[PDB]
């Protein structure tokens, strides 16, 4: 099992940031992905970090804590430049941005919108029939800040101007883990424990394929146009759909399977992949803590491979 | 007049037009609608006030429930405190939502968002002369109680179609009934002592077992020996329970391959 | 209490039989004599009937 | 402490604290004043340690008198809390006799501790 | 005096006070058969059928 | 009845709860620990033999394990899971105690000095294949070690110029205990009591702003013991006997800085104050070191018998509140005292705790981690939920 | 600095004595005519 | 439900009265004085007239009696009888017995008193039915022959049913016993109620007062390390603590201050009932053993604060409260007494509070600081308060005098409030 706790690619695959467990604190880290280890802790182990994204003008993490705040920190100096907060102590379970409007849900139903730009809260709201919630996403279409993508065990077109529920889809039994949208109009999603993916059209709610997999899924991603796929499973593995949305017509089974085999025979785990066109960095643990890289060449390797180190 | 704070509960005293008001800071504030004013006023500090009740058996005691799963008696011949009861339902479903008295009769029942349902008698007082400042504290009485969360697995004791066996998501297992609902009841998991004279296996503390995924079910030789077994989240073994004395057995099963069990099934 | 009587006169006896520079006051004498009693009060305080 | 007479030297205290310690690993002690006369005035006592620690040295320094008079090696120690935890019991102790048996597995450090005793009178 | 020995699971009561008013007899319907002072708390003869 | 010196009567109508639970207190609730076990701390690779030392980096989130299976692993550990970072393994060699070391000036030395019961003691240099160095030339004194298997590491400051160097320090096996130099490896003096040296810790004392002189205390087997600083060469400063205690076989000395927590900044030394002798009688004896300054035969501020056979590891917590007493003998074995009240802790260490043959304990410095290696072969990793 | 203000406040703290079971069931043999100033630095007696 | 229930209800209902002469018999050899073979042979104005005689001599030592004579102790109360009037007489003359019996529960060493109160056992059937006001008002004489005989003659209540394995044996009952009778709280409230009766009717005494405070130590005690039932049991003990200290007289006033101290030491209390227990004892001092007994309540009580706060400022209305009950001299003297009890967070509160609210007597907090010892933080803490004051007004000499002593002793300390705060040239520019 993983001691990294979280992690997060940057946008066009350069650095990793990773948030792991040490004596009770947070440490949290950055890695360049071809050495940066001089990457902060926290106070005490009832601070611990809930979510975290990327922001690419300075490049910084958002870390959603679970006291109640948001933390704006950046990477090249290691101090955290703004503490975005509520009212509320309440834990704030995924943030998401959007050029400079920011998203965040609570653990008590609501919403609040920011910006890292004034850097004060805009609205302060919740809505009916949406009685947990673990995830969102502003959708992609320009500057787009209305029709945002809640997701909890059931997903929910929100608008935020008309401010109600205007779609909703049949989720999982399980609470989602990945939601995010791979075209204009299409999203993938995925819980945890079940090895299923499933995409929705943001237009009509028919589940137009479902994608399958020999585990359930830790973190999925996607290219640049939606025609390549790679989740990372629970077993270690990494499994690449290739050309998703075309028509073994309505589940599709997993393409490419990349596992990572040490040269003594012991499986090591594969966490936290990223596919751009026609790459992948693949990452894993080396030894307990700190993690190494590879920049795998995409198309060409075989159905199956076993990578050595 | 304007009330310096959000009165979120109310409720009409027995006595003659007054009405009882429940702020979303801790203050009862006893209106008169007669006088136009306020008679007193108690306060439950830092604490979110959610019902309240008046016994009305002749003796006048005041219940305030408090959404942080608190549930305190007022006695207001003496502006005092009778007893406390701390955490009816859980304070993350909402805690105690309403909670009332029965017309003349010395029972409360109060209920939750926890999926719970319990009535709490009064005792009559304890001292033959004195009588009413001495109070017993509330006894337990008959209860009813889902378990606050979705149930994962679904099974039939009996060929009977009486009792069926929900496995939850609060990690618990509840054994239901289908005919009066008079036994809807929760199967302990105190562990049986391992066979070989020496102490349990297992947390020691009472924290519930893991996430139970599957189990499996049959009535063949009932009563006798463990009779059914299930497989929880990621869990190396998977672990039986009783039907009969609703609890844990006492052998676990591994799985014997360093493995997550997935699957368990019982031979007829 | 005659066990511990015993010993304490032991302890008393002996002192005031072999010192040879005492003031005759009944120091420890008295000190012995406060440590059995609230021995005694200390076991006659215990009952043995379940209450 | 003047009437205090013959107590050990450090080395010496050490010794014989640790051959005490071996005796009560193999239950050849008896422990306690009262304990101690008993077992001198019937005759089965190697020899005598006693602690000059005690707010009276007269709760003791009876049992020299018969000591003297049957010939038994006997010999004080500075500190009553050492012979208690030297002698393995929770509360500390005064005085000490070793009891005889010629059958022992420590006779011969029994025999120098009580000649390295009895030789300072 | 004036009592109520409000009794619900035999049959309905029925009254014999003795010749001098001190003992009462009381007889359900279903199977109890109470012979008992009254005045004084002294239940003498209690006695169950299924007649 | 209304229409609207009781002061605390109106409060008490007030509120209903009536202790200071919260985070506003700063000290250990006495008579009643607050303690959670966490994840086996030897399970993601299992050991063999004795776990017969424990340690933690002083400032890294690494917890080094070693036994007389010939290897020592270091782990990382946190909550949930623990992983394997590496695990050196010596051939020939057992190594009875292991211990870090960080050098107090440049904090970027990170040498592992791991003995056995053979001569030779073991440096370990990290930095991230890996080479050592074998310790083995006692210079001018080679008939006075029988063996290494026993040492400690500490810090000094050269008095003329702060030249701060680490030191290992032997046991001996008439009376000495020689020190030596922790990077070269010269000889720097030797320190001889009578009777036999049993154990031994290391004081430190500051003198002024970033200057500071250790001070060795070495017991006897009888029960006075000796105490003399080396930061001059080491002649004695003071000797006091121990107030009672025969047979004593551990001691240890802390609050402030010690051993299982050194400083990192020069300047953020500090003066121990209590200080543990511990017998095999089971008898702990503890001192202040306010009170004991000059007494040169001080009274014990408690005298502990709660556990019965003959201890071995007794730890302090890193700031000096909650001593551990461990003896090797009996299974169960394990106590834990509330060090200013001096009470000891009633509630976890209950038979439903697997401590088994308590070999090993030892505290995190800053996590509040407790790490217990028993004889069969694993260390499991409690957490203290108050720091 | 700051740890080692908090750290200094923690090591300034001098012995409490506690109560426990029996800790004052010696008071029920003195208790009968006694002027209830000598109780109370009985009592202050016993605790500290 | 039960018939035998119901008939037993009836029973205890009815036991007070005689329906028959063996149970005549056996309610009426029940008495204090004599055994059965003399005392089922007494006709009622024999026991009346050595009555009246008792109730005369108690009258000439105690001047409350003359309105029993009129009243209770008549003539023709030897022909009332208790149960063939009305329940509002019968409630009348019930707390005409309650009203009694805690006037005359200090004289039970006395015969005129036991055979005084032997008519109104042996006429108005007290020994039954109004049993728990006799149980509970004669408590404290637990170790004489009357409370033997009491306990014989009665029937016991269920709240005192941990006593009933002492009637019929001659052993009396011991202290162990009667701290298992004060440990349940549900015995706990009632006898609470009947003291707060005791003292509003100002009839409190140094006996009863040293048997309810040595039952009160001990019961903390039994639940010191019980968490639980100490939270439970706090808002009773401190409740008539309070209502106890709203009295008048020395001995119950030290007695609260007695079950105050052993319960903050017992657990650590919060600080906001902490400062309102101090203003309750400090509001209402007037005799001179109170002012002793409350000095070291309050430092005691004040010492045992574990957390943040626990040096703070006590606030100003009982800040001047403090200095009105109390001077700054003899403050003095209680530092100057050689057993020294430990009171160094309440001084240290005591010396940031006259420097932040008097300013104006600094020569005090000079000798007092001189006399007590200190610990370090809060001799920090103090010097860290008194350059907050330094920078709000200007150097005097006492000023500068206690600051010239705080750099005589801990120059380090002082120098790092000021590296904390500024530079020690700049201080020195100030004075």
């Amino acid at each position: 099992d993983s001691p990294v706790l979280q992690s997060a690619y940057d946008p066009s695959g350069q650095y990793l940031c990773y948030v792991t467990v040490a004596l009770d604190k947070q440490r949290v880290g950055v890695q360049p992905t071809q050495w940066n280890e001089n990457f902060l802790y926290l106070e005490d182990s009832k601070l611990k970090v809930t979510c975290l994204k990327w922001v690419n003008d300075t490049v910084a993490i958002i870390l959603g804590m679970n006291n109640g705040e948001i933390w704006l920190y950046s990477v090249l100096a290691n101090e955290v430049t703004y503490k975005f907060t509520t009212g509320n102590s309440y834990e704030i379970k995924d943030i998401d941005l959007m050029g400079n409007q920011l998203w965040c849900i609570d653990s008590s139903d609501a919403f609040y919108q920011f910006d890292l730009l004034q850097f004060k809260l805009l609205q302060h709201f919740r809505i009916n029939n949406c009685v947990q919630l673990n995830k969102l996403t502003i959708v992609p279409a320009g500057d787009s800040v209305a029709q945002l993508l809640v997701a909890s065990h059931s997903i929910s077109l929100i608008d935020i101007e008309e401010k109600k529920v205007v779609m909703t889809f049949p989720g999982h039994v399980s609470p989602v883990s990945t939601l995010q949208v791979i075209t204009n109009e299409f999203f993938i999603s995925g819980a945890e424990g079940d090895r299923f993916l499933n995409v929705y059209d943001i237009h009509s709610g028919m589940t137009k394929c479902v994608l399958v997999a020999e585990s359930d899924i830790k973190e999925l991603s996607h290219s640049g146009q939606a025609d390549s796929i790679a989740v990372t499973t629970e077993d270690g593995s990494l499994e690449i759909f290739v050309d998703p949305l075309v028509s073994g017509n309505k589940s599709k089974k997993s393409s490419k399977k990349i596992q990572i085999v040490s040269k003594d025979g012991r499986k090591v785990p594969i966490y936290n992949a990223f596919i751009n066109k026609d790459l992948l960095n693949v990452s894993w643990l080396q030894n307990a803590t700190m993690p190494y890289f590879k920049n795998l060449q995409w198309r060409e390797i075989p159905n199956e491979y076993t990578v050595e180190i | 007049n304007e009330f310096p704070d959000q009165i979120t509960t109310a409720e009409p005293a027995p006595v003659l037009d007054i009405i009882a008001l429940g702020t979303v800071t801790g203050e009862v504030i006893m209106f008169n609608m007669r006088k136009g004013k306020r008679i007193r006023t108690i306060k439950i500090p830092q604490s979110r006030i959610s019902s309240l009740s008046f016994r009305t058996d002749g003796s006048s005691h005041l219940s305030v429930g408090t959404s942080s799963g608190d549930l305190i008696f007022y006695d207001l011949d003496r502006r005092s405190r009778i007893h406390v009861l701390k955490n009816i339902h859980r304070e993350s479903y909402g805690g105690v939502t309403q909670a009332t008295f029965l017309n003349g009769q010395p029972i409360i029942v109060t209920s939750g968002g926890d999926n719970s349902l319990k009535e709490y008698v009064f005792d009559p007082s304890l001292s033959q002369g004195s009588g009413d400042v001495v109070v017993q504290p509330p006894r337990y009485l008959r209860s009813r109680g889902g378990h606050s969360q979705p149930p994962s697995y679904i099974a039939f004791a009996d060929s009977q179609s009486h009792f069926m066996l929900s496995a939850s998501k609060d990690r618990s297992l509840w054994s239901f009934s289908l005919r009066k609902d008079a036994q809807s009841q929760e199967m302990s998991q105190r562990l049986h002592k391992k066979q070989d004279g020496g102490r349990v296996g297992g947390s020691t503390i009472k924290s519930k077992f893991p996430e139970i995924v599957a189990l499996a079910i049959e009535n063949a030789r009932i009563g006798e020996w463990e009779n059914i077994i299930t497989a929880h989240k990621d869990e190396k073994f998977a672990r039986t329970w009783d039907m009969r004395n609703k609890r844990v057995g006492r052998w676990t099963f591994d799985t014997t391959d360093d493995g997550f069990v997935k699957s368990v099934a019982m031979s007829q | 209490i005659a066990r511990v009587l015993a010993a304490k006169a032991a302890v008393s006896l002996r002192y005031d039989a072999l010192a040879e520079d005492r003031d005759d006051s009944g120091d420890i004498g008295l000190e012995s004599r406060a440590k059995v009693e609230n021995r005694l009060s200390q076991l006659e305080g215990r009952d043995l009937r379940t209450t | 402490n003047p009437k205090a007479f013959p107590l050990a030297d450090a080395a010496l205290t050490q010794q014989i604290l640790d051959v005490v310690q071996q005796a009560a690993n193999l239950r050849q002690l008896k422990k306690g004043a009262n304990e101690a006369t008993k077992t001198l005035n019937r005759g089965i006592s190697e020899f005598i340690i006693m602690a000059a620690d005690c707010e009276p040295i007269e709760i003791l320094l009876h049992l020299p008198l018969l000591c003297e008079d049957k010939n038994v090696p006997y010999v004080f120690v500075p500190s009553r809390v050492a012979l208690g935890r030297a002698c393995g019991v929770s509360r500390p102790v005064i005085a000490a006799s070793i009891t005889t048996n010629d059958a022992s597995a420590i006779k011969t450090q029994i025999y120098a501790v009580k000649d390295k005793i009895e030789t300072l009178l | 005096k004036a009592l109520d020995l409000s009794l619900k699971e035999f049959g309905p009561y029925h009254i014999k006070y003795a010749k001098n008013g001190t003992h009462l007899l009381i007889t359900g319907r279903k199977g109890h058969v109470a012979s008992m002072d009254w005045r004084k708390g002294q239940l003498r003869a209690e006695l169950f059928l299924n007649e | 009845d209304e229409s609207d010196i009781n002061a605390l009567t109106k409060i008490l109508s007030t509120t209903y709860n009536y202790k200071d639970t919260l985070s506003n207190s700063k000290l250990l609730p006495p008579k009643k620990l607050d303690i959670v076990r966490l994840k086996d701390a030897n399970a993601s690779h299992p050991s063999h033999s004795a776990i017969q030392s424990l340690s933690f980096h002083p400032s890294k989130p690494l917890l080094l394990t070693g036994g007389y299976d010939k290897t020592l692993r270091i782990y990382h550990i946190d909550g949930k899971t623990n992983h394997l970072v590496t695990s050196l393994h010596l051939v020939g060699s057992p190594i009875q105690t292991c211990t870090f070391y960080t050098s107090l000036s440049n904090q970027n030395q990170q040498n592992i000095f791991t003995a056995g019961r053979r001569r030779y003691m073991h440096s370990w240099d990290l930095s991230l294949t890996a080479k050592i160095e074998k310790f083995s030339r006692l210079y001018g004194h080679e008939s006075t070690q029988r063996s290494f298997e026993n040492f400690k590491v500490a810090h000094l400051q050269n008095s003329q110029t702060n030249s701060v160097h680490g030191i290992v320090l032997l046991q001996g096996n008439n009376g000495w205990i020689n020190i030596l130099h922790s990077t070269s490896g010269l000889w720097l003096m030797g320190c001889k009591i009578e009777g036999v040296i049993t154990d031994f810790c290391i004081d430190y004392q500051p003198i002024s702003r970033g200057k500071f002189r250790t001070i060795l205390i070495a017991v006897n087997a009888y029960g006075e013991v000796w105490e003399f600083d080396l930061n001059k060469n080491g002649h004695v400063i003071r000797r006091w006997k121990d107030q009672g205690g025969v047979g004593i076989t551990k001691i240890q000395v802390g609050g402030g800085t010690t051993t299982t927590c050194p400083a990192l900044q020069i300047s953020k030394i500090k003066q121990n104050r209590w200080l543990a002798v511990g017998s095999e009688s089971g008898f702990v004896n503890l001192y202040d070191r306010n009170n004991a300054m000059t007494s040169s035969t001080p009274t014990p501020v408690a005298a502990l018998d709660q556990l019965t056979t003959t201890i071995s590891n007794l730890q302090f917590s890193p700031d000096g509140q909650i001593l551990c007493m461990a003896s090797r003998a009996v299974k169960d074995a394990l106590r834990l005292v509330h060090l200013p009240s001096c009470s000891v802790f009633s509630n976890w260490p209950t038979s439903g705790t697997p401590l088994g043959k308590v070999t090993s304990v030892a505290f995190s410095p800053s996590g509040g981690l407790l790490a217990v290696g028993n004889e069969q072969g694993k260390v499991r990793l409690w957490k203290l939920n108050h720091y | 600095d700051e740890e080692d203000i908090a750290l200094e406040f923690i090591n300034g703290e001098k012995k409490d004595k506690l109560v426990n079971m029996n800790s004052f069931t010696s008071m029920f043999d003195n208790i009968q005519n006694v002027q209830m100033d000598t109780f109370f630095d009985r009592v202050m007696k016993v605790l500290t | 439900s039960s018939l035998s229930d119901q008939l037993a209800q009836v029973a205890s209902n009815n036991a007070t009265v005689a329906l028959d002469r063996k149970r005549r018999q056996k309610l009426h050899s029940a008495s204090l004085i004599y055994n059965s073979k003399t005392a089922a042979t007494q006709d009622y104005d024999f026991i009346f007239e050595n009555a009246s005689k008792a109730l005369e001599e108690l009258s000439q030592i105690e001047p409350k009696f003359a309105i029993f004579s009129r009243t209770l102790f008549s003539e023709s109360s030897i022909s009332l009888d208790r149960n063939v009037q009305t329940k509002e007489e019968i409630k009348d003359l019930d707390n005409a017995i309650n009203a009694y019996l805690l006037l005359a529960s200090s004289k039970w060493y006395l015969a005129p008193t036991l055979h005084a109160t032997e008519w109104l056992v042996r006429r108005f059937q007290i020994h039954v039915k109004n049993t728990e006001m006799l149980l509970l008002s004669t408590l404290n004489y637990y170790q004489t022959p009357v409370f033997k005989r009491i306990l014989s003659i009665i029937k016991l209540p269920p709240l005192f049913n941990c006593l009933s394995n002492f009637v019929r044996s001659e052993k009396p009952p011991t202290a162990l016993t009667m701290i298992k009778l004060f440990n349940d709280m549900d015995f706990l409230k009632l006898y609470t109620s009947y003291l707060d009766q005791c003292i509003k009717h100002n009839a409190t005494y140094t006996n009863q007062l040293l048997f309810t405070t040595c039952c009160f130590i001990n019961v903390v005690a039994f639940n010191s390390n019980n968490d639980e039932k100490l939270n439970q049991l706090v808002p009773i003990l401190l409740e008539i603590s309070a209502k106890l200290l709203a009295s008048k007289s020395k001995d119950c006033q030290i007695a609260a201050h007695t079950i105050l101290v052993v319960f903050a030491t017992a657990l650590p209390l919060k600080k906001t009932i902490i400062l309102a227990a101090m203003e309750t004892i400090l509001s209402n001092l007037d005799a001179k053993e109170a002012k002793h007994s409350a000095l070291l309540t309050i430092c005691k009580l004040f010492q045992t604060l574990k957390g943040q706060g626990n040096v703070d400022q006590l606030p100003s209305k009982i800040f001047k409260l403090f200095d009105s009950k109390f001077d700054t001299v003899s403050i003095l003297t209680f530092l100057d007494k050689e057993d020294k009890p430990v009171c160094d967070k309440f001084i240290t509160s005591y010396t940031r509070s006259i420097a932040r609210y008097d300013r104006s007597k600094l020569n005090i907090i000079l000798s007092l600081l001189k006399k007590i010892r200190l610990e370090r933080y809060e001799v920090r803490l103090i010097i860290t308060d008194l350059i907050y004051l330094s920078e709000i007004l200007e150097d005097k000499s006492q000023l500068v005098e206690l600051f010239e002593y705080f750099i005589s002793i801990n120059e380090d300390l002082v120098l790092k409030c000021l590296k904390s705060l500024g530079l020690t040239g700049e201080l020195f520019e100030i004075r």
